[PDB]
C-alpha cells in the first residue's frame, strides 16, 4: 500500500516551534513531489507548502513564510516541516499529501473531499 | 458472385455518404473555436455566462464578428479534476476566472493555474485569465479593514510597473493592488512558459458588457501565434 | 469509544499482508527462469483508419472479430469494417466530451459516454435502419470511465463518483451498486465467465466485484499511482494493470498478491492501455511517449515496439480470435497491427 | 459519537476479504504457464501465420 | 564596320584566386547548411508537414543550383576549357535553370502560404501533408522544368578559331532553328529579369506586406515585439533575396544594352561584365546559403536541433 | 558571327 504516517504535533504554547514527521512507505519517495496540507477548524482544506524531488525548488503559502521551513530526507524516505514561532491561528490537522504521478511539476491535491495519497494527519494546537 | 460484388458495392456506397457528412461536420468543427472556462466557485462565472448569452457542462455558444465561440463550464464533477481535464487538450484557451477580493482564495487560486500551467497534457494551450469582481477588490482596498500584506508578504516590497495604466480616479493603493494580484500569475506563466502559450490578463466587473470581445482579441492572438510556429517564423 | 473499532481495523491489514507474505512462496521468475523466450515480434501496422476529427479515446472490437467501434472527442462514434477500411455508421453524440466505448456482444447495441454523466446505448439493428439512441442511462454522479456489455440487456459501468454501477437497459435503471473504491474508477474487465469483473481506480488499488452478489471479493495493491488500464488474463485467473507510475503489474486473483511486474528505467511515462493477446503470453501496453510496448507476460521481456503514433495511445485492443490488435491515439487515427 | 456507524465499513469489507482461502503464488505461475503453452498454436502474434490466413494481408 | 579592339579579354590571375577562394567557402557552407536543413526535414518524422515541405523543395532546389552550379563555373574560372562535350552542354544549363525557378517559386510558394496563415484561423496539425501543398509543390517543380526546357533545347557546342588558336565552347547559338528559338534568343535576359527576379519580389513583397498589414493593423506588448520581430526577419529574407540575385540579370541586362559592335572599347566593357557575373554567381549561391542560416536565426522549433 | 561575343561565351559563366 501506498501509505503515508505524519508524526509531531500536540500542545505548543505561542510561540515556540514544532516539527512534523511523515514517514513514506510502499512508493519511491525520492520520484515525487510532496507537499502538506492544513485544515483548520470549521475550514476547508489548504495547501501550507511544497518540495520538489531534490530539495532545489520550495515553495509555501504567504502566511507561513519565514515561520515554517520543509526538509526533506530521501535516503530515509522521510519529509519534515519545521514551524517557528506558531500564532494561534496556525492550529489546524496537517497533513503531508504527495502529488499524483512520478516526474510532473503539476499536483491536483487540497481536496475538500478524500484525496488518495494523503496521511491520516496531526493536529497542532496553540 | 454477384451477391459479394453486389454487397461490397453496397458498403463502399454508405461509405461515400458517411465521408460526405464527416467532411461537412469537419468543416463546422474546425470553424468553431473551444474554450475551458474554469475557476472557482466564489469566482464570478455566471456574470460572464450571462454576459456572453445576452448576444452537468453549461455550455455557452456566442459570435462575434461572424466567428463562433464555444464555451463549457464542467459543473457536474467532483473536485478531483485531474482526470477529466485532460479532454481539454484541443480547447484554443483555458478562461480562468479569479476574485481578486478574496484573499483567503488567492493562493488556492494560484496554485490551480500553477498546476494547469505546467501540466503534461495542458502545456500548449493558452490562459485569458480574467481577474473578475474589481469594484468589490476597490471596496475592499480604499475600506482598509483589510491588508494583502497578510496573506502575500512581498506585497511591502512591490511598485507598480511603468506599463501600468490606471483608469481614471483611481487611488494609488487599489492599481497596486491589482496590478500585484496579476503580476503573481504573470510570475507563474512566465516561469515555464517556453514560447508555447501565453497569458493573457484582464480586469473586468459584474457590469462589464466587453468580455466576448476581449476572448475574440486574446483568441486571435493565441491562432497567430501558433501558426507563426508552425510555419517557423516565431 | 472507538479504540477498539481502530484497533480491529489496523490489526485486520496486518492479518492478511502475512498471509499474502507466507503465501509468497516463489517468484514467478523463479519458476519462469528456464522457460523459452517469444524472441522478437514484428508486428506491423496493416491498416490506418482515418476520419475521426479530433482525439480518439476509446476503441472496442465486435464479437466477429471484424466491425470496430471507436469514439472521438469530436462527437462521433464511428464503426469501420477493419478488412475493408469502410465505414459502416457515424452516430454523432449528443456531447462532444465522449470517454468510453463498447460493443454488444451480439453487435445490436452500442454504447458511449463521457462528462456528461450519461451512458447512451444506441440501436445499429432498428426496424427503421438508421443508427438511432436506445436508452439514456442516467444515475451516476460523474464522468462515465468505462462500460461494458455482460448482454444485450446488461451493461456494468464505471464512473468518476468513485462507484460502479450495473444496468438493466429496458427498465433504465441500476440494480446493482458497487462502492469502496476511493477514488475516481478508470476502467474495468469483465471475465471471460462473465461472473465477475475486476476495475481500477485512482487510489492505487483494483477491486474484485461480483456481478450477482454485488459484494466486493479481493482488493489488489501495489501500485503506486492511478490506475489507468486494466484486462483480464484470457485464463480468467489473474488480470494486468496500468498505472501512471510507468509500471505493469499482473495480479492472480487466487494467490491474492503481485506475480510480476513489467517496468524499465527509460520508461518514465504512465500506461493508457492494457491487453493480452489470445493465449496470454503477450501483454501489449501502450503509453504517453506514444509507443506501445509488447511484454513476454512470463519473463517480463520487452518483446517488441508498435512504434506507429504521434501523441499519446488512448486505446487497446485484441481481436477475440487474436489475429490483430487495434491501437487508438490522440492522432485521431487507429492502426490495427499484426 | 455518530463515527460508530461510519467505522464499519473498514472492517467489514477487509474481513470478507481475508477468511477467503488462497493458492500458493508457485501454482498459480504452474497455472499460467500451462494455459500460455496450451494455446500457443492458436495465437498469430506468438507465432506469426501465412499471409493468405491473415485476413490484413 | 567593326574595328579590331584597344586591347586583350582575360580574366586576371588575382581575381581567378579570389574567386576561387570565395567560392570554395560558398560550396561549404551552403551544402553544411542545406545539408543539415535536409538532415531535420527528412529525419525526425514528427518535423515534416504541410508547411515544411515547401521548404524542403526550397532546399532541395537549392541543393541542385550549388551543386551544379558551382563546380562547373568555378572550373570554368580557371580553366577556360569545355570538358563535358556535346551531350552535357544541354544538361547543365537546363537543370540550372529549372532549379532557379524552383527556388524562386518556392519562395512565392511560402509567401503566400505564410499569408494564409496569419489571415485565417486554426491551421494547426501534426503529422499531415494537404493535398493541396502536394499538389502544388510537384506543380512547381513541373512549371520549372517546363519554363527551362527552352534551355536544354537551344543550346549547342560550336567548334571557333581565335587569337590563331582552336577551341570548342558551349553557348546558346546564335542562329536557331525556329521562330520559337529565335524569340528566346532575343529576350531570355529580359525574360529572366522579369520572371525570375520581378516576379518572386512581386509576388513575395506584395503577400508580405499585407501580412505585415493583418499584423499590425489590428489586435500584452510583448507580442507587438513579436511581431515587429517576424515582420523584420520576414523584410530582410526578401532584401537579400534581391541583392543576391540582382548583379547576375543585371550584368545580363546591361551587356544586351551598352554592347554595341562599332565600338573599339566595347571589351573593356565586356571584361568588366566577366568580373560581375562571376561575382554574380557567387551571390547567387549565397542566396541559396543564406535561407537555412535565417531558418537557424528566427525559428526556435529547428534551433533545438540545428547545431550545438 | 561576331568572334568576340563567342569568346565572352567562352569564358563566361553557363547562364
Amino acid at each position: 500500500q501506498v501509505q503515508l504516517q505524519e508524526s509531531g504535533g500536540g500542545l505548543v504554547q505561542p510561540g515556540g516551534s514544532l516539527r512534523l514527521s511523515c514517514a513514506a512507505s510502499g512508493f519511491t519517495f525520492s520520484n515525487y513531489k510532496m507537499n502538506w496540507v492544513r485544515q483548520a477548524p470549521g475550514k476547508g482544506l489548504e495547501w501550507v507548502s511544497d518540495i520538489s524531488q531534490s530539495g532545489a525548488s520550495i515553495s509555501y503559502t504567504g502566511s507561513v513564510k519565514g515561520r515554517f521551513t520543509i526538509s526533506r530526507d530521501n535516503a530515509k524516505n522521510t519529509l519534515y516541516l519545521q514551524m517557528n514561532s506558531l500564532k494561534p491561528e496556525d492550529t489546524a490537522v496537517y497533513y503531508c499529501a504527495r502529488c499524483p504521478a512520478p516526474f510532473t511539476r503539476d499536483c491536483f491535491d487540497v481536496t475538500s473531499t478524500t484525496y488518495a495519497y494523503r496521511g491520516q494527519g496531526t493536529q497542532v494546537t496553540v | 458472385t454477384e451477391d459479394q460484388r453486389n454487397e461490397e458495392k453496397a458498403q463502399r456506397e454508405a461509405n461515400k455518404k458517411i465521408e460526405k457528412q464527416l467532411q461537412k461536420d469537419k468543416q463546422v468543427y474546425r470553424a468553431t473555436h473551444r474554450l475551458l472556462l474554469l475557476g472557482a466557485d466564489n469566482s464570478g462565472k455566471s456574470t460572464i455566462v450571462k454576459q456572453m448569452r445576452i448576444l452537468g457542462i453549461f455550455e455557452t455558444k456566442f459570435q462575434v464578428d461572424k466567428v463562433n465561440f464555444h464555451m463549457f463550464d464542467v459543473g457536474g464533477q467532483r473536485d478531483e479534476r485531474r482526470k477529466w481535464i485532460q479532454c481539454f487538450n484541443d480547447v484554443t484557451a483555458i478562461i480562468f476566472v479569479v476574485d481578486s477580493s478574496d484573499y483567503n482564495r488567492l493562493q488556492e487560486a494560484l496554485n490551480l493555474f500553477k498546476s494547469i500551467w505546467n501540466n503534461r497534457w495542458l502545456r500548449t494551450i493558452s490562459v485569458i485569465l480574467f481577474l473578475n469582481k474589481q469594484d468589490l477588490l476597490a471596496e475592499k482596498v480604499l475600506a482598509g479593514k483589510s491588508k494583502i500584506e497578510d496573506y502575500f508578504p512581498e506585497f511591502a516590497r512591490y511598485t507598480t510597473p511603468e506599463d501600468a495604466t490606471p483608469e481614471p480616479g483611481e487611488d494609488p493603493r487599489v492599481t497596486r493592488a491589482k496590478y500585484f494580484i496579476r503580476d503573481e500569475f504573470l510570475r507563474i506563466s512566465t516561469a515555464s512558459g517556453d514560447g508555447r502559450h501565453y497569458c493573457y490578463p484582464h480586469f473586468t466587473c459584474a457590469v462589464d458588457t466587453e468580455n466576448a470581445r476581449r476572448i475574440f482579441n486574446d483568441c486571435k492572438d493565441i491562432i497567430l501565434q501558433m501558426n507563426l510556429r508552425e510555419y517557423n517564423l516565431v | 469509544e472507538l479504540d477498539q473499532l481502530r484497533q480491529e481495523a489496523e490489526q485486520l491489514k496486518n492479518q492478511i499482508r502475512d498471509a499474502r507474505k507466507a503465501c509468497a512462496d516463489a517468484t514467478l521468475s523463479q519458476i519462469t527462469n528456464n522457460i523459452d523466450p517469444v524472441g522478437r515480434i514484428q508486428m506491423r501496422t496493416r491498416r490506418t483508419l482515418r476520419g475521426h476529427l479530433a482525439k480518439i479515446y476509446a476503441m472496442h472490437w465486435g464479437t466477429d472479430s471484424r466491425l470496430l467501434v471507436s469514439a472521438s472527442q469530436d462527437g462521433k462514434l464511428i464503426i469501420w469494417d477493419s478488412y475493408t477500411t469502410n465505414k459502416v455508421h457515424a452516430i454523432p453524440l449528443r456531447s462532444s466530451w465522449v470517454m468510453t466505448c463498447a460493443y454488444a456482444p451480439s453487435g445490436n447495441y452500442v454504447a458511449c459516454g463521457g462528462l456528461d454523466n450519461i451512458c447512451s446505448i444506441y440501436n445499429l439493428k432498428t426496424r427503421e435502419g438508421n443508427v438511432r439512441v436506445s436508452r439514456e442511462l442516467a444515475g451516476h454522479t460523474g464522468y462515465l470511465s468505462c462500460c461494458r456489455f455482460l448482454d444485450d440487456n446488461q451493461i456494468v459501468t464505471s464512473s468518476g463518483d468513485t462507484t460502479c454501477a450495473l444496468w438493466d437497459i429496458e427498465t433504465g435503471q441500476q440494480t446493482t451498486t458497487f462502492t469502496g473504491h476511493t477514488g475516481d474508477v478508470m476502467s474495468l474487465s469483465l471475465a471471460p465467465d462473465t461472473r465477475l469483473f475486476v476495475s481500477g481506480a485512482c487510489d492505487a488499488s483494483a477491486k474484485l466485484w461480483d456481478v450477482r452478489e454485488g459484494m466486493c471479493r479481493q482488493t489488489f495493491t501495489g501500485h503506486e499511482s492511478d490506475i489507468n488500464a486494466i484486462c483480464f488474463f484470457p485464463n480468467g485467473n489473474a488480470f494486468a494493470t496500468g498505472s501512471d507510475d510507468a509500471t505493469c503489474r499482473l495480479f492472480d486473483l487466487r494467490a491474492d498478491q503481485e506475480l510480476m511486474t513489467y517496468s524499465h528505467d527509460n520508461i518514465i511515462c504512465g500506461i493508457t492501455s492494457v491487453s493480452f493477446s489470445k493465449s496470454g503470453r503477450l501483454l501489449l501496453a501502450g503509453y504517453d511517449d506514444f509507443n506501445c510496448n509488447v511484454w513476454d507476460a512470463l519473463k517480463a521481456d520487452r518483446a517488441g515496439v508498435l512504434a506507429g503514433h504521434d501523441n499519446r495511445v488512448s486505446c487497446l485492443g485484441v481481436t477475440d480470435d487474436g489475429m490483430a490488435v487495434a491501437t487508438g491515439s490522440w492522432d485521431s487515427f487507429l492502426k490495427i497491427w499484426n | 459519537t455518530a463515527s460508530i456507524a461510519q467505522a464499519r465499513k473498514l472492517v467489514e469489507q477487509l474481513k470478507m476479504e481475508a477468511n477467503i482461502d488462497r493458492i500458493k503464488v508457485s501454482k498459480a505461475a504452474a497455472d499460467l504457464m500451462a494455459y500460455c503453452e496450451a494455446h500457443a498454436k492458436e495465437d498469430p502474434l506468438l507465432t506469426p501465420v501465412p499471409a493468405s490466413e491473415n485476413p490484413f494481408r | 564596320s567593326p574595328p579590331p579592339c584597344q586591347g586583350p579579354i582575360e580574366i586576371k590571375e588575382t581575381f581567378k584566386y579570389i574567386n576561387t577562394v570565395v567560392s570554395c567557402l560558398v560550396f561549404v557552407l551552403g551544402i553544411i547548411g542545406n545539408s543539415t536543413l535536409l538532415r531535420i526535414i527528412y529525419k525526425n518524422k514528427c518535423m515534416r508537414n504541410g508547411p515544411n515541405i515547401l521548404i524542403a523543395s526550397l532546399a532541395l532546389g537549392d541543393l541542385l543550383h550549388i551543386v551544379i552550379d558551382i563546380p562547373i563555373n568555378v572550373y570554368k574560372l580557371l580553366a577556360e576549357d569545355w570538358p563535358f562535350g556535346a551531350e552535357m552542354c544541354k544538361l547543365v544549363p537546363f537543370i540550372q535553370k529549372a532549379s532557379v525557378g524552383i527556388t524562386v517559386l518556392s519562395l512565392c510558394a511560402l509567401s503566400i502560404d505564410r499569408y494564409r496563415a496569419v489571415a485565417s484561423w486554426s491551421r494547426i496539425k501534426g503529422i499531415g501533408v494537404p493535398k493541396w501543398t502536394a499538389v502544388e509543390i510537384v506543380l512547381i517543380w513541373v512549371v520549372s522544368v517546363v519554363l527551362a526546357v527552352p534551355e536544354a533545347i537551344g543550346f549547342d557546342i560550336i567548334t571557333m578559331d581565335y587569337k590563331g588558336s582552336y577551341l570548342r565552347i558551349c553557348l546558346l547559338h546564335p542562329v536557331q532553328k525556329t521562330a520559337f528559338m529565335q524569340f528566346y534568343k532575343t529576350a531570355k535576359d529580359w525574360w529572366l529579369f522579369s520572371f525570375y527576379f520581378c516576379l518572386p519580389l512581386a509576388i513575395t513583397a506584395f503577400f508580405y506586406t499585407l501580412m505585415t498589414c493583418e499584423m499590425l493593423r489590428k489586435k500584452l506588448n510583448d507580442h507587438l515585439k513579436q511581431r515587429r520581430e517576424v515582420a523584420k526577419t520576414v523584410f530582410c529574407l526578401v532584401l537579400v533575396f534581391a541583392l543576391c540575385w540582382l548583379p547576375l540579370h543585371l550584368s545580363r541586362i546591361l551587356k544586351l544594352t551598352l554592347y554595341n559592335q562599332n565600338d573599339p572599347n566595347r571589351c573593356e566593357l565586356l571584361s568588366f561584365l566577366l568580373v560581375l557575373d562571376y561575382i554574380g554567381i557567387n551571390m547567387a549561391s549565397l542566396n541559396s546559403c543564406i535561407n537555412p542560416i535565417a531558418l537557424y536565426l528566427v525559428s526556435k522549433r529547428f534551433k533545438n536541433c540545428f547545431k550545438s | 558571327m561576331d568572334k568576340e561575343a563567342v569568346y565572352f561565351a567562352h569564358l563566361d559563366i553557363i547562364w
